[PDB]
């Protein structure tokens, strides 16, 4: 799977869209995800949690008129979700953050 | 079910906000305390279905520089796209 900071960034920045082994919040509850269980792998084998909108509710990253942002998790495996997030704009700004999105800084 | 409560005249802070519902929600040791980090703990981490409720709000919002409303939206937001929470303002 492609799921590093600078593998999916080198994916997005070629592709301009998520490599195959993501699948959205609402595409994974379909397929019977439940995130408190940490069962994503049993129900998604090879999966990551990516592509869902947004809202930089903190306002951390920077806006621009008619930009918006979606998020992706990285380095995950099974179990349980971790604190890492890539972070893309529609513009195709690339930013990460390791901290549960206290910190972002840019990459691409 | 799962049921977290705030007592909203004992948060001290935004800070202290976020962390009693990191313990009352059983959020990751990680947890961000900030409203992105909340805003994905409800939507891809808490256990459901899930009830909150939420005691002396108005406290709480003078308590916290009026940070607690902004909180308490992304109950609303994660709620009205949803997510199965209730809540309660008592």
């Amino acid at each position: 799977v492609i799921n590093t900071f600078d593998g999916v960034a080198d994916y997005l920045q070629t592709y301009h869209k998520l490599p195959d082994n993501y699948i959205t919040k609402s595409e994974a509850q379909a397929l019977g995800w439940v995130a408190s269980k940490g069962n994503l792998c049993d129900v998604a084998p090879g999966k990551s949690i990516g592509g869902d909108i947004f809202s930089n509710r903190e306002g951390k990253l920077p806006g621009k008129s008619g930009r918006t942002w979606r998020e992706a998790d990285i380095n995950y495996t099974c179990g349980f979700r971790n604190s890492d997030r890539i972070l893309y704009s529609s513009d195709w700004l690339i930013y990460k953050t390791t901290d549960h999105y206290q910190t972002f800084t840019k990459i691409r | 079910m799962k049921k977290a409560v705030i007592n909203g005249e004992q948060i001290r802070s935004i800070s202290d906000l976020h962390q009693t519902l990191k313990k009352e929600l059983a959020l990751p040791e990680y947890y961000g305390e900030n409203l992105d980090a909340l805003w994905d703990a409800l939507t891809g981490w808490v256990e459901y279905p899930l009830v909150l409720e939420w005691r002396q709000f108005e406290q709480s919002k003078q308590l916290t520089e009026n940070g607690a409303e902004s909180v308490l939206q992304v109950f609303r937001e994660a709620k009205a796209e949803g997510a199965d929470i209730t809540i309660i303002l008592s």
